[PDB]
RNA sequence: GGCCCAUUCGGGUCUUGUAAUUGGAAUGAGUACAAUGUAAAUACCUUAACGAGGAACAAUUGGAGGGCAAGUCUGGUGCCAG
């Protein structure tokens, strides 16, 4: 057993690479609801944000952040199944994806472009979640499809790479049951640093707003590149306070920082033990 | 668009670090009042040493000549050689070569023509054995600056090979707490076609003013004779303190002219050591300015370096009013837990520079 | 004329590739066979 | 020469629609053989062997 | 006042009365996995303890803003159509540039088609890259090194292997990965897989210096024992000079040596072999010609479009023949064909 | 806007390459040119780079000539001559 | 075949006589070049004894 | 071989050799490989030269023993480890693509 | 050959 | 014409091959009505109907060798060697 002691030893080394990432207050988790056209996504999110905070979302638009622990909250958003270039923004800043997959039809080439952008982009951990098992009577090809899934997911991700599979809706959306349990393996995942993302001040936007003024539109008519606040939790390095830093916001180009002022949190975290329905806040 | 300067001054650090930025700059007023305006030669020809350095950067120069649009580019290097032109020494040419060279796409191998030493400049000796190891403990390994010739001036005629070839991606940070126990003092003296029993009386003029100390005094000797001595006789000393536990060294020079004495030039370096040893924490006021850009192009940490009460000069803080125009990061100065001297300690939280021209 | 250049920097180039090929071939030879032979000798020792 | 052109183009206008044609019943795109069955690579074997 | 490097003393009467002594300064005289990990979080405690000092110096100017800190951010000149066009479905991504992704030029990549794309990728092709933050369409053109000897142009990409490529764009560090998809429209996004090449960055430039081997073929007419007279490869006497001396070889393999322009034909020449060539043979000289690659640049813009998919940019060969109906160009005598050789009887 | 004037330079520039893209190759970019595969002279103004097979004859130029004479004057003082020795 | 594909190890075809240049038949590469050279060299060595 | 284990795990220095002219060398298959384990640099062989382009620097490379059965013809014997692992994937399979390198 | 490898140029327009 | 032995020269022996055309039989995995089974149900068992030609209803893994170019690189006593 000391050649066993040896050989198991030897993987718990790695490359040393520097974490950028701070004690005291970390950023939200981003986690990225990966689907194909029509399987899944909404009522997924809608279910965990239901679980996770008590409370509806009817109509979910944009990134959403709860807190779902007494250290861990987290930022949801959805991919849009036919764009292919938010497809590869949100593996380029995703830190969970969670991999929606039809299991009646299989697998489908949108999932397949996902884990291959967010492979040659430096993969975050990826949950997959396999949905529609209203198959058929046979509970034997539930199992047979079960298991090919599971091990064509698991040759494309790493070995051990977490397979939920959700049954069929009940009343809206997902039973209460599983939601409880994929959102405790949700709860533990242990994000490790990539080098992009830890070579590079980024933010996930989650409020937009045009700080321009109706009289100047109403002047020069409708011809007015127009100055824009963007708000969100900034991850990675410090993005400095200097105005004048370029920023490419991906899929309109590049600007720069005119001026940067940071708020209060908005979605904070409070200061065995549990967590109270008091301390489960939405933003 | 352009990071714009005033004035002349600094010039060879405004486009070292420009270099260093990728920002372009222009340098307005070169030298508005004068009955020949605008750039001089040396400075041309050090422009001209930045083209052959980079690549991929233009160089713009007013009809008038008094002023200038650097645009820099990808730091390339390669074997080169550069005749400089004899106003100024090589000493002003591979002064900033060790800024940019370790940071490049291939090794740097150059070797300069032209006068030696100076009076107001840089020396072959003091570049060695001051700038090499605050290089060599700022993270570069294996550099070197050969002499194969030395000219004293004016007629000159001497070459220089720098060459280094450990590129590194970005300097380490530097953790200088302390004051460096000066482990011993060498230093060399040389001749260009004078008589070797001046070299003799530089280091007798030396070691009658070091004597009072009970450490290691020791100065090597160099005549030059032959093809490798130059055009113009001259001769000159380098005194250099060495702390061995850390590596770290301070240094003086000086170049006798035409009616000097050796045993006052070797004196008169001697007291300059002894005054820079004074003014002295860690780094020499000459050693300075590139110890602490390395230390803002390091890594995004906090880098420390112990500085006393008298390296703070006009000449320190519009470097530091510079670097922070160039790339917009203060240096903190926060103060040592003792009075028996004025030791700041300069905190800088470096850049996120990297070499970004090397082939991986 | 740019005959006699081309073919002189020609038979430079391949003289020093030659001669960095043989250096590094050589030195992984030496300063690593060194190792095998004394891991050798401490496994026939075993 | 302008017959041979447009007959030449006719041909390969007909393959690329009979290619651009071979779409799915829904708006689905399917996962192919060579991505489902992930087989990349290997040398040409033998139906003795398969049995 | 930095052209001086000598630092400032003062004058030598008054340094040699104050160094006749010397006592104010003689106090002066006198695992390896978890030791980097070690080394690493010394550095970091020690960034924290000095973090620890003047608040706002620290929260805006001597760091600025770490992470999870929610902040509001002005940009200037952003468009109307974003402002006019957004949808809250789409992300909106924003990155901050290293100093070097602010630049442009070329940028020497590995790349390789990817394994499950199906058609192979042609030189100057495009294809937006997916770099960094950007993602943009631009024209690569696929180089190999020959035996690490040039690097010329290959006119695809190989099938199962990495080649390199050089592109215009903005200049990434080096050894970062990227993609890179043919299409990004839905309306053509067709039943195939999308994304096609995939790669890292080798190096960076701001000018490449690539090749494409072209053959001057000519043939002979007039043939003794070990010197023939080519016919046409050069027009003239001046370029027959201007490329004398060089080596030729015919299609067999019998190398040779152009030796003299010919006199009374214009392009005619006479050259020296190692033996007795044959009328059928084809000489050729083997010369390299410099190809530049294309300064094309659009970024994609997607969140600037009144749908936000079919993002239509520059097409690639085949569409752009299938549209205006252009036969691909054939070289009849390319083609290869069943050689059939006879028996070779000698006298 | 200027996202439309941008649109429109680029959407014309994609034209002018696209047509470049699939008009014809030049001369030079095709390998197998022949003397009337190309312009008239056409490599006069080329500069193309190619091996070539031997050195070329060394010219006689005065540092040559300098050099060989004080060969000469060397060995012709220090009487190193390889001459015939008489048995 | 070690750490070959089948996909690397393809074949390369050769090329024929040019269709302008046909009546010299059959443009011939280096395995006719030897069959040529190598016959003439043994005529020539027992012609030279 | 490597102290105590059967592989061992490294990282990439420099793909050595990278000048080296001829294909699939065994000067051009080679790659320098500092151990994590123990801290020294080592050196290692690659199957061939295409798969040489899989490991670039700082890799997490696991190696392993190379095993001539008998002395080869262009041999350096003087390296005696062979990658076997890259980033966690067995690189004969990504030779043969069978997966994708992750980063 | 020194023109053969770079694209920059110091512009004099003295 | 295939095969077998042999360092060698050679010997030994015999219906054996082919991306050759073609034929009708068979049924399992599957798809599945069922009854039965059991608190109900899954599961076994019993069982109708559809179910094979690239039987594409598509098993791998490992090894031994070749061969090819108007291709590339290196060496040097032509056309060769690597
Ligand atoms: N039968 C069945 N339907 C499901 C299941 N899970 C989700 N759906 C259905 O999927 C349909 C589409 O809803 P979503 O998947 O939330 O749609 P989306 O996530 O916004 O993605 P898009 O359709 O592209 O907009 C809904 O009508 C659900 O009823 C399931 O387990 N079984
Ligand atoms: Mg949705």
């Amino acid at each position: 057993t000391m050649q066993r002691s040896s050989d198991v030893n030897e993987r718990k080394l790695h490359v040393p690479m520097v974490d950028r990432t701070p004690e005291d207050d970390p950023p939200p988790f981003i986690v990225a609801v990966v689907g194909p056209p029509g399987t899944g996504k909404t009522t997924l999110i809608r279910s965990l944000v239901r679980r996770m905070t008590k409370s509806t979302l009817n109509d979910i638009q944009g990134p959403i952040t709860v807190v779902s622990g007494k250290h861990r909250r987290l930022t949801f958003l959805e991919c849009p199944a036919d764009d292919l270039n938010a497809m590869i923004d949100i593996a380029k800043i995703a830190d969970l994806v969670l991999l929606l997959i039809d299991g009646n039809f299989g697998f489908e080439m949108e999932t397949m472009e996902f884990l291959n952008i967010a492979q040659h982009h430096g993969m975050p951990r990826v949950l997959g979640v396999a949905t529609h098992l209203d198959l058929f009577k046979s509970q034997s090809t539930l199992r047979a499809s079960k298991k090919r899934l599971k091990h064509r997911f698991w040759t494309e991700v790493y070995q051990g790479a977490k397979l939920f599979y959700l049954s069929g809706v009940i009343n809206g959306r997902y039973p209460d049951r599983e939601i409880l349990n994929l959102s405790r393996f949700i709860s533990v995942m242990k994000f490790r640093p990539l080098k992009w993302r830890n070579e590079h001040p980024y933010m996930l936007a989650d409020r937009f707003t045009d700080l321009t003024h109706p009289e100047l539109i109403e002047t020069q008519g409708l011809q007015i590149d127009r100055k824009v606040a963007i708000y969100g939790y900034l991850h990675g390095t410090p993005l400095p306070s200097a105005p004048g830093t370029r920023v490419h916001i991906a899929g309109v180009g590049d600007f720069s920082v005119a001026q940067i002022e940071k708020l209060p949190d908005p979605c904070p975290t409070p200061f065995r033990k549990r967590l109270d329905d008091k301390d489960k806040l939405i933003y | 668009k352009y990071t714009t300067f005033q004035g002349s001054q600094n010039f060879r650090l405004r486009i070292v670090l420009a270099t260093l930025s990728g920002k372009p700059i222009k340098i307005e007023k070169i030298r508005s009042g004068d009955l020949n305006p605008g750039l001089k030669d040396y400075e041309v020809s050090f422009l001209r040493l930045i083209e052959s350095v980079t690549n991929g950067s233009v160089i713009e120069i007013s009809y008038t000549g008094t002023t200038v649009i650097y645009r820099p580019g990808i730091i390339v290097g390669g074997a080169s050689t550069h005749i400089c032109p004899s106003s100024k020494p090589v000493g002003y040419f591979v002064e900033p070569m060790l800024y940019l060279a370790p940071f490049s796409k291939k090794k740097f191998s150059i070797l300069f023509k032209g006068i030696t030493a100076s009076h107001n400049d840089a020396g072959i000796e003091a570049i060695k054995w001051g700038l090499m190891p605050v290089m060599e403990k700022f993270g570069v390994r294996e550099c070197a600056l050969h002499t194969l010739k030395r000219g004293s001036p004016p007629l000159g005629g001497g070459e220089v090979h720098l060459v280094v070839d450990s590129l590194i991606a970005q300097p380490i940070t530097m953790h200088e707490i302390d004051r460096p126990i000066i482990s011993s003092i060498t230093g060399v003296a040389y001749s260009t076609r004078v008589s070797p029993s001046l070299v003799n009386r530089m280091i007798d003029g030396a070691k009658k003013v070091l004597k009072n100390l009970q450490c290691e005094v020791n100065i090597t000797a160099d005549v030059w004779r032959g093809e490798n001595s130059g055009k113009s006789p001259g001769w000159g000393i380098t005194l250099v303190a060495q702390s061995k536990q850390k590596g770290w060294s301070y240094f003086a020079e000086d170049i006798g002219d035409a009616g000097s004495i050796p045993e006052e030039l070797g004196e008169k370096v001697a007291c300059q050591l002894l005054e820079e040893i004074s003014k002295s924490a860690a780094v020499g006021r000459n050693q300075l300015p590139l110890a602490i850009v390395y230390m803002v192009i390091g890594k995004e940490d906090i880098g420390r370096l112990r500085i006393n009460k008298e390296q703070i000069d006009e000449r320190f803080i519009i470097l530091l009013r510079d670097i922070k125009k160039i790339f917009n990061t203060e240096v903190f100065l926060k103060p040592v837990d003792e009075a028996d001297n004025e030791d700041m300690i300069a905190t800088i939280k470096g850049i996120g520079f990297t070499n970004t021209s090397k082939k991986i | 004329f740019e005959a006699r250049q081309r073919i002189e920097e020609k038979n430079k180039e391949s003289s020093d590739y030659h001669a960095k090929m043989a250096h590094i071939v050589n030195t992984i030879n030496t300063e690593e066979g060194a190792e095998k032979n004394k891991y050798e000798r401490e496994r026939k020792l075993r | 020469k302008e017959a041979h052109k447009n007959a030449v183009i006719a041909a390969r206008e007909g393959k690329l629609a009979e290619l651009a044609e071979n779409v799915s019943g829904d708006g689905k795109r399917a996962i192919n053989y060579q991505i489902l069955k992930n087989k990349g690579l290997t040398p040409k074997r033998n139906k003795d062997n398969r049995n | 006042d930095l052209e001086k490097f000598v630092p400032y003393f003062d004058t030598f009467e008054k340094l040699a009365k104050k160094w006749k002594s010397v006592d104010a300064i003689k106090e002066r005289f006198l695992t390896w996995y978890e030791l980097q990990k070690a080394k690493i979080s010394k550095q970091l405690e020690i960034n924290n303890i000095e973090y620890q000092e003047m608040t706002p110096e620290q929260r805006q100017r001597i760091e600025g803003f770490k992470a999870g800190s929610y902040v509001r951010i002005v940009f200037e000149k952003v468009p109307m159509e974003f402002v006019k066009n957004f949808n809250p479905k789409f992300p909106i991504v924003m990155g901050g540039l290293l100093p070097t992704e602010i630049k442009f030029g070329i940028v020497k990549a590995r790349l390789r088609r990817h394994r499950w794309h199906k058609k192979i990728l042609k030189t100057n092709d495009p294809l937006v890259l997916s770099l960094g933050w950007r993602r943009f369409q631009t024209l690569p053109i696929y180089t190999t090194t020959d035996s690490r000897t040039r690097t010329r142009m290959l006119k695809y990409t190989p099938e199962h292997t990495y080649c390199n490529a050089a592109f215009y764009g903005p200049l990434c560090s080096p050894n970062t990965p990227f993609c890179g998809v043919q299409i990004v429209a839905n309306s053509d996004t067709g039943n195939g897989f999308r994304i096609a090449a995939t790669g890292i960055v080798e190096e960076i430039d701001v000018n490449i210096e690539i090749v494409k081997k072209l053959k001057l073929v000519g043939f002979p007419y007039k043939i003794f024992k070990n010197t023939a007279f080519i016919k046409d490869m050069f027009s003239s006497a001046m370029e027959v000079a201007r490329f004398e001396g060089a080596q030729i070889k015919t299609v067999s393999g019998i190398r040779g040596e152009i030796k003299r322009a010919l006199s009374k034909p214009e392009g005619h020449y006479r050259a020296a072999f190692e033996d007795k060539i044959l009328m059928s043979d084809i000489v050729i000289l083997r010369s390299w010609y410099p190809v530049r690659v294309k300064k094309f640049y659009n970024p994609v813009t997607s969140l600037l479009l009144k749908e936000k998919t079919e993002w239509k940019g520059l097409r690639l060969t085949g569409q752009i023949r299938a549209a205006m109906n252009l036969e691909t160009p054939s070289n009849p005598d390319s083609a290869y064909h069943k050689i059939e050789r006879v028996e070779r009887h000698f006298n | 806007s200027s996202f439309e004037k941008q649109q429109i330079e680029i959407r014309k520039q994609i034209e002018q390459l696209e047509n470049e893209a699939v008009a014809e190759k030049k001369w030079s970019l095709k390998g197998e040119v022949k003397a009337k595969d190309r312009p008239e002279d056409a490599l006069l103004t080329e500069e193309l780079e190619f091996d070539r097979t031997a050195k070329p004859v060394p010219v006689i130029t005065s540092e040559v000539t300098e050099s060989l004479e004080d060969m000469i004057r060397r060995r012709i003082q220090d009487s190193n001559f390889d001459d015939l020795q008489r048995r | 075949a070690k750490l070959v594909h089948d996909v690397q190890k393809k074949q390369h075809r050769e090329r024929s006589q040019l269709t302008s240049r046909s009546r010299y038949g059959f443009l011939e590469k280096h395995k006719d070049y030897v069959k040529r050279a190598q016959d003439f060299h043994r005529k020539q060595s027992t012609l030279k004894v | 071989p490597f102290g105590g284990s059967s592989h061992a795990k490294g990282i990439v220095l420099e793909k050595l050799g990278i000048e080296s002219k001829q294909p699939n060398s065994a000067i051009r298959k080679c790659v320098r490989v500092q151990l994590i384990k123990n801290g020294k640099k080592v050196t290692a062989f690659v199957p061939n030269d295409g798969c040489l382009n899989f490991v670039d620097e700082n890799d997490e490379v696991l190696l392993a023993g190379f095993g001539r059965k008998g002395k080869a013809k262009g041999d350096i014997p003087g390296v005696r480890f062979k990658v076997v692992k890259v980033s966690g994937v067995s690189l004969l399979a990504l030779w043969k693509e069978k997966k994708e390198k992750p980063r | 050959k020194m023109m053969k490898n770079k694209r920059g140029g110091v512009i004099d327009k003295r």
